[PDB]
This record gives C-alpha cells, structure tokens and sequence, in this order.
C-alpha cells in the first residue's frame, strides 16, 4: 500500500501534516460524530418527560475600577467600585406522562447593582472596609400548573406568597471584616417607615412603602436618601 | 557620612517603646460604627553607634472590635493568627546605616516578607526625625515608603537652639507613588483610564506630633495621625466618608549598651516599596464553597436580590488567594457547580484563571479539536510560565494528539528564548521523552515519527540540559532496528541542534555506508551540507564516482553544479572548499531529469537603498527513479 503525507514548515517551525491515515481519523470522527448525533433526539425527549429546571444568570461586569495604595505604616488602602447587571431567567417546564400534568414557570429577572468597597488590608493577615451598596431589582413572570385528570381540566394559577415588587432602589452600607459580613442597623432616631396600599384586587394590594431616618438635623449625616440602609419599594402585597 | 545635625538618638542605648496603633474604617454620623483594630508591640531600638540601627521587636498583639458598647466602648479580642503574626518578629532582626541621613538602606536577612518589610519600613518612616534647621518652613525632599515627599518642618516648642514640640505635616497628593497600583480588573469591563477624576474626589495628609529632649536628642512621644476624606455621594461635601489612622510611640526606657559591632546582611535595600500580592489565608476559601451552597439553596430559595453582591465579594476574595490552593480547591467546584465556574472565569481578570481553563476543559472532557484548537490559540500568547507548561504538559500526555505536540514545542521556544533559567520542569519533559523514545526508537510509526520531529524542534535545550537523548538519536541514526521514515525523522531532528564533529561523523558514516538506502544517503547528504568541513567535503568528492545508485550520483553532480553556479556570501565560501577538495577528483555528468533524483536552485539578490541586499533562495529536490514517471518525492 502506497503511503503519502505532506507537512508544512513556517520559518523551520511546523503547524501540521496530513496523510492517509488522518483521512481514515477523519471518516472515523465522522462517523462518531454522526453516532453521538443519532442519540440525542431519544436523550433530550427523555429528559424533557423527566423534567427539569433551567435558568440564565449572566452577571456580567459592566464597570470595574479596582486598586489600592500603600500607607505610611505600610499596609493596603484597597478601594474599588463596581456596576453589574445579572439579567438572567429562571424557567423549566416539568412534564409529567400518562398524567397529563404540566407545571409552569418562567420568571425573568433584572437587577443593576452597584457598589463601592473602601478600607485597608493587612496581607496574608486580616481586612477592614467600608461598602456602599446600592440595588435596583424588578421581576415579572407568571405562574401556572395545567393538570388533566379523568377529562376534568384545571388551570391552577398559584400565587407568591411574598408581595412581587416591581420598583425598589436600595441604598445600604456594610462592614465585612476578615471573617465577618455585617449591616449597618438604621437608626431609629425618627425613623420614618411608612406604606400605603391601595385595593386593587380582592388578593392582591398595590403597595409603596418607604422606611428611612429622618436625620436632616442631624449633624455629621446625610440626607435622607443617605444615612441608613433606605428602602423606597413598590410592590405587591397578596392578601393572604 | 553621620551628619551631627540628624543626631536625633544617642549610641549605646536601647530604647524601649511601644507601638500601638488603632485602624478603624467606618462613619461618624451612624453613632461613629466603624471596624476598629488594635496593634501593639514592644520595640527594642538598639544604637551602639551613630547611623547603625539595630531593631528587635517582638509582643506583637492585635485585637479586632466585635462588639461595641452601649456608651460607645467596643470590645477587642485575639484572631487565631496574632501568635503566629508573633512568630514574624519573634525570629527576625534588623540592621541598617543611613548615610547623611536620608540614603535609607538596610540589612535583611533569610529573605524576610516584603509585608514585614513594608511593615518595618512604616515604623522606620515614623522613627524618622529630621535634622535641627533654625527654620520654621524646611520643606524638602524626604524618602518615606510612600517616595520621596515634599514635607515642610515648622517647631511649634522650640527651647533656645534645640526643638522640643515638632508637627511635622505634609499633604499626601505630592509623592511620587501618588498613581493608583495596577491591580486585577475584570478585562469584560470596557470602562478604562477613568481613575484621575476618582484620584480628585480623593483627599488625604498626615500629621506627626513628636516630643524631643535637650539632653541625649532622644524622642520621648511621638503622635502621628493620617486623615483621609472620601468626598462624593454624599451631601454639601463634608458627610462623606472620613478615614482616621492613629499610631504613638512612648519611650519607656533606654539602657545603656556597650558593643562596638554593627552586622549587615546580604541585601543592601532602600526605603522603595516592591510588588505585594493580595494574599489570603486558604482556609476561609472553604466558606467560598459553602458560599456557592448558598447558591445552591437560593435557586431554590427563589431569590436574586443578594446575589452579585456575593459574586463580586467572593471573585474579590478568590483576587485574594493563590494559585496551588486554587488548582487543588478547583475540582470540588467542578463537581458542585459548572455554569457558574463559567462566570467567574470569565469574570476573572488574573493569570491563574486562564490557566485554570485548561483543568475546565479536560474535566468537562470536551471535544478534542476544540481542545486542540484552544490549545493552539492560547500557544501563541506570550510570556509562558511554568504552571502553564506543566498543564499544556499534563494534556499532551492525555490526549497525545498533534497541535497540543507543537504547541508544546512552540511554548517551550518562547520561554527558552524568555527564561534563559532552565528549571526541574524542562527536566521532566526531557525524561517524559526519553521513555517515550528508548533506545532503539522502537514503537508507532505516526506517533513515533511526531516524536522524532518534537525533539528535532527542541533539540537546543536538549542539547543544553541533556545529551542523553542525542545519545539516543544518534544511535537510533546507526541502527536499522526502525523504518526509513525514522531514519528521515532523525535527520530533519538535527535542525537547530547545530551538528558540530560527532553528527558530522556520524552523517558521514550513514552516508558512505553503500547499504544504507538511497533515500537516506541522499537526505544525509543534503544535511550534511548545512556546515560541512573540507576534510568531509573533499572525502564525499572522491566517494562520489564510486557510489551506487548513478540517480544518487546524478543528484549529487547536479547539486554541486548548482553550488558553484550561483554567487553569493555563504555559496562563495561553501564554493571555496569545494575548489580546496576538486584537486584531485571529477564528476560525472548528469544526464535525463524525468528517471533520476534531480536538484534545482534559484537565487534572487535585490539591492535596498541604505540596507542589505535581500536575497531569496527558492530549492526544489525531485526525486526520480528508473522505473517511475511522475515526481515520487518533492520537497520544495
């Protein structure tokens, strides 16, 4: 049997050879290729009858500026500050055989998150900062559950039991030392937390609620936007 | 050179002072809650003589506030490394000589830690007292672990030519290190150079407080504290953030020593800061996984509020750690968690995570061409390193395909040509294919022959670390044990292995032997070529009429027809032998080109204005035999 193969050299330095026997590596990739393509139909509709949840969650840097200076006792002034999006979706529909009974869920949601992290570092050794922390998060998605039983059809809608916001700006600040994650309480000095709702619906009550620290007078404070972990949220609340 | 104007101290004398510093980050307007730490430590300053300084430390405690007080108090307490943080300065002693009082250099020893270093060099800055100036503006250059510094010298207490209260202040903006250090950064980011506005809402100074005597020029209490205001998002810029650093020194006593010897050490070192990388201890990586437990439950959980905050805080943390820990820990993620390894990955702006794609790959056992295909495109990227050899090494030996092959070759030339330092790594790659090779180069004849071109890539540092595998090749050379495609695999080996005597000998010795094929004898003899001598070049002159196989002949007559034909440097000198070797010998003349081995050349010199005269040399070897019509072998 005749045997040929042909290589290449760039500047002495080689990128590869072909030859009868990468031919036969060929067919038979190809045919394997083609044998795990033969499969998949049969494994995806058995894991479609099994059903499953699946969800798309890309949290993905939009700003970054991270760095850090040296002190006069010479230790790590470490500051930095970000702005992520993590717009993903929460779905997987379980379908359930020779029952007839479908379960639905498709909850996409959106957050812009921001953040400031200040403070020093002790290398190797230990960490003290400052975080100032800000969200921004809506949701929107419907619930429903199909059930077939003996030609008695049923289209259950179940309702979250917590009140689904759509509007909230949370401004918050932490201080997470070495081995600890901590939230700065609000003061309670004034502090003003209110909520008014409205009936819209026998089950469901349209909610704006607002809870800061009246500490205008107060010196060495912000504002009330500032100063506590603010809350000005727009949600709504089931009746339970 | 001790000027007497600097002579803040006094020799022979041992001043005892603590050190005590409290760091505290956190705001006033919320009752002043701030994370507070507390440092102590007992300094031994020992000065025999004038500019020799010799500094042991050591009760070294630090608390952390984690509680506070109804009436404001807080509460301190020892970590589980402040004993070991002991153990930094409980073996560690320090020299140094300051010449004219600002040449800071110093003495370390058994390499100590570039954050004890730091450290050191902190106090040092706060030990530092300038020389008595009749001035009450001095201001001038003054080296600090932060640079050199435009710090100005006021006396407040000045009693008759001899100060005695000193503020030293200075603003922080002036240094030299005044830029922000280049740290990790997400590459995914697109938001660049926008640090100089940020560097503007930033403000800083420090103030000293130091207490002298007329009397040994000793420093009683020292009082320096470091004030930094972060100005933005806040209200009519004054309730922004506020950053208080208070440290004081007391001397306690000072006995008088008598030894007239100052050691220094191996490594004369100035008041600079180097490179220190975020470290972390790994065992609080452990809660990391614990972390993506929490993860784990908030799917179910059904909640995304607190979520990328935790991503950040913990892509933070992993910017914190190592990479032997991490390629360790990394399995575990693997097998708990997939798409989000993908994110942090991807989200990862250090060398370590890249490399970490590599065990991503080969754990999710992905298609091989991909593999290979990532393999190549990573290949070229430079300045390799050895963690990188070791996982291009351990998939090489996986999957033993072909571009992983020359992507190892390829990487290897970069560093060699980066890293002239040839490490225990090359070693293991070289032992790796001596056992791949043996002796007689016996085994596949694709993958053997891959093998034999590898080598014939790498045959320079082969050469410079292990001769044993030229050895080898040599032997395999005068063996006829494997095919001619092994023998031919051989031959092209000796590329870049430069064949000085014993290649040439053995190359002669192939070459000459009249039953080596005619294949073999025609590739020995276009290698030999490459830097022959006169003696080897004049005997193939007289083996030439007398040699079998009249196409070898032909070949061999027509390529030395072609030598002297055209005219150039290294063909003139080449041609310059053959004449020294054509005294006593002639060649036969070739005749046909369609039934024997034919040789052509062409040359091309172009003459540049002001630069070298390019020149282009085209080759073409058609091999013939007496029983074929088309060309069998071209190598162009």
């Amino acid at each position: 049997v005749p045997e040929a193969r042909a290589y290449l050299r760039i500047l002495g330095e080689e990128l590869g050879f072909a030859s009868l026997h990468d031919l036969q590596l060929l067919g038979k990739l190809l045919l394997m290729g083609a044998r795990t393509l033969q499969g998949i139909p049969q494994m995806i509709g058995e894991v479609i009858r099994k059903g499953s949840k699946n969800d798309f969650f890309l949290h993905y840097i939009f700003m970054e500026n991270a760095f850090e200076l040296p002190t006069g006792a010479g230790l790590q002034l470490q500051i930095s500050s970000s702005g992520v999006i993590a717009p993903g979706a929460k779905a997987g529909v379980k379908l359930e055989v020779a029952n007839m009974q479908a379960e639905l869920v498709a909850k996409p949601s959106v957050s812009v998150e921001f953040v400031t992290n200040m403070g020093i570092i002790i290398p190797d050794f230990a960490r003290s900062g400052v975080q100032m922390n800000t969200n921004f998060f809506h949701e929107s998605g419907l619930e429903a559950h199909v059930a077939l039983k003996a030609g008695k059809l049923k289209f259950i809608i179940p309702s979250p039991k917590r009140p689904v916001k759509l509007l909230s700006g949370g401004n918050t600040l932490h201080l997470v030392s070495t081995t600890k994650t901590e939230v700065i309480p609000p003061l309670i000095e004034n502090r003003q937390s209110w909520s008014v709702c409205k009936q819209v619906f026998p089950g469901l009550n349209y909610c704006t609620s607002g809870a800061y620290s009246n500490a205008s007078s107060t010196d060495s404070a912000s504002y009330y936007p500032l100063t506590g972990d603010t809350r000005l949220e727009l949600e709504l609340r089931p009746t339970g | 050179v001790c000027p007497k104007d600097a002579t803040r101290f006094k020799h022979l004398r041992k001043y005892t002072y603590n050190y005590e510093a409290e760091s505290s980050s956190g705001v006033p307007g919320t009752a002043d809650s701030r994370s507070a730490t507390r440092i102590n430590c007992k300094v031994e300053l020992e000065v025999p003589q004038l500019c020799s300084f010799i500094l042991k430390t050591s009760q070294c405690t630090l608390k952390e506030v984690y509680g506070f007080n109804p009436e404001g108090k807080a509460l301190l307490k020892k970590t589980k490394n402040s004993e070991e943080f002991a153990a930094a300065m409980s073996r560690y002693e320090l020299k140094l000589a300051i010449p004219e009082g600002k040449q800071v250099f110093l003495y370390p020893e058994k390499d100590e830690p570039t954050y004890i270093l730091n450290i050191k060099r902190g106090i040092i800055s706060a030990l530092l007292v300038p020389p008595e100036t009749e001035e009450a503006k001095q201001v001038l250059f003054l080296d600090t672990v932060y640079g050199n510094c435009s710090t100005h010298f006021t006396v407040k207490t000045r009693k008759g030519n001899v100060a005695t209260e000193i503020s030293t202040e200075r603003d922080l903006g002036q240094c030299d290190r005044f830029k922000p250090i280049r740290t990790g950064i997400s590459p995914l980011a697109l938001i660049k150079g926008m640090t100089r506005p940020l560097s503007t809402l930033i403000s800083s100074s420090q103030s000293c407080q130091y207490t002298l005597d007329a009397k040994r020029k000793h420093v009683a209490e020292a009082i320096c504290k470091e004030q930094h205001l972060f100005l933005p998002f806040s209200y009519k810029n004054k309730y922004g953030m506020v950053a208080q650093v208070t440290q004081t020194l007391k001397l306690e006593d000072t006995p008088k020593i008598n030894s007239r010897f100052f050691g220094e050490g191996t490594k004369k070192m100035g008041l600079a800061f180097e490179s220190t990388k975020s470290t972390s201890p790994p065992k609080q990586a452990e809660a990391v996984l614990k972390t993506l437990q929490e993860l784990k439950k908030l799917t179910i959980s059904e909640q995304n509020i607190q979520r990328a905050n935790l991503f950040n805080k913990l892509v933070t943390e992993l910017r914190g750690l190592s990479d032997e820990a991490v390629t360790s820990l990394l399995p575990q993620l693997i097998e708990v968690s997939s798409p989000i390894t993908l994110q942090a990955l991807v989200q990862c702006g250090q060398p370590q995570c890249s490399t970490h794609i590599l065990q991503w790959l080969k754990r999710v056992h992905a298609n091989p061409l991909l593999i290979d295909v990532v393999t190549y495109l990573v290949a070229l990227i430079p300045e390799p390193s050895a963690q990188q050899l070791r996982e291009i090494f351990n998939m090489a030996r996986d999957q033993r395909s072909r571009a992983t092959l020359y992507a190892l070759s390829h990487a290897v030339n970069n560093y060699h040509k980066t890293n002239p330092t040839g490490t225990q790594e090359l070693l293991d790659i070289a032992n790796y294919l001596m056992e791949q090779i043996q002796d007689d180069c016996t085994g596949d004849e694709d993958y053997t022959y891959l093998i034999l071109r590898v080598i014939g890539n790498m045959g320079q540092t082969m050469e410079q670390l292990t001769p044993e595998l030229k050895s080898s090749i040599l032997k395999c050379v005068q063996s006829t044990k494997p095919s001619l495609m092994i023998q031919k695999a051989a031959i092209q080996a000796l590329r870049k292995m430069e064949p000085k005597d014993k290649d040439q000998e053995v190359l002669l010795q192939t070459f000459l032997d009249d039953a080596s094929p005619g294949d073999k004898r025609l590739a020995a003899y276009l290698m030999l070529m490459r830097s022959p001598s006169q003696a080897d070049i004049n005997k193939i002159v007289q083996i030439l009429p007398w040699e079998q196989n009249e196409q070898v002949k032909n070949f061999v007559a027509s390529h030395i027809a072609n030598i002297l034909n055209s005219e150039e440097l290294d063909i003139q000198d080449l041609k310059k032998l053959v004449k020294e070797a054509l005294k006593e010998s002639q060649l036969p003349t070739v005749m046909d080109f369609r039934k024997f081995s034919r040789n052509y050349q062409l040359y091309k010199s172009v003459s540049l204005p002001s630069l070298d005269p390019a020149s282009a040399k085209i080759e073409g070897n058609l091999i013939f035999d007496p029983n074929n019509y088309l060309p069998k072998e071209s190598m162009l």
